[PDB]
């Protein structure tokens, strides 16, 4: 832990470029996985509707699943909203 | 000579008949499984030779997009 001190001080005399490159590939490794952003981007992506929506053949056992967009089932965008 | 180094005939002649008997089978079997190995692969319907084909595991079947699929 004391010698590298030195190493990076020389380092940094000598080959800055180096020891930026480094650092910002470092910093981009390890940063999203301690980021509670992550989840946050992968739901966005998620939420994108790409495709159709084929709608269920009403059985009369889903309690779960709207007849109606504007009913309250489903899932919902209002964290997206304020987000 | 013939009591402390040779035995009776019975003994060869039964041990002759269940040799004989060993390799008559064997025979037989050999004969059954080359006809058998023919019959396989001329149907394919027995347990032997039988080629790989795709998997129907890996077909997805869900909406594609297109009602027609
Ligand atoms: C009264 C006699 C007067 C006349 C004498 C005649 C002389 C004849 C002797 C010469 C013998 C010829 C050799 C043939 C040996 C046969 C070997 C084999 O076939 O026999 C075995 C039998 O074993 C015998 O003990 C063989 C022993 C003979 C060994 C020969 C060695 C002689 C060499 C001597 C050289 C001198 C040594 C000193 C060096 C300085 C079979 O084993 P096993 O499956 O269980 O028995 C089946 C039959 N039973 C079940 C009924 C018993
Ligand atoms: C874990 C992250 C990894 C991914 C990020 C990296 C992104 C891209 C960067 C790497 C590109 C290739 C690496 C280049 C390797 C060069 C090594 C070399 O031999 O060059 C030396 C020069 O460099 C050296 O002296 C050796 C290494 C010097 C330091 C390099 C980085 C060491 C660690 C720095 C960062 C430490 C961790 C981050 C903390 C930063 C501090 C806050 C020789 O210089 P020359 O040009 O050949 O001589 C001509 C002039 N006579």
């Amino acid at each position: 832990a004391g010698r590298i001190a030195s190493f990076l001080k020389n380092a940094w005399a000598k080959e800055p470029v180096l020891v930026a490159s480094f650092a910002i590939g470092g910093l981009a490794i390890i940063l999203p996985s301690l980021s509670p952003y992550t989840n946050y981007a992968i739901r966005i992506n998620r939420a994108t509707p790409y495709n159709y929506p084929v709608p269920l053949r009403d059985d009369g056992n889903m309690p779960d699943v709207p007849s109606h967009p504007q009913d309250p089932q489903g899932p919902s965008l209002e964290w997206l909203k304020n987000l | 000579i013939a009591r402390t180094f040779y035995d009776g005939p019975e003994k060869n002649y039964e041990k002759t008949m269940a040799i004989l008997q060993i390799e008559a089978e064997k025979a037989e079997l050999r004969l059954k499984e080359l006809e058998v190995r023919r019959l396989m692969r001329a149907r394919g319907d027995g347990p032997w030779y039988q080629y790989p084909t795709i998997d129907k595991a890996l077909i997805d079947h869900s909406p594609k997009t297109t009602p027609d699929n």
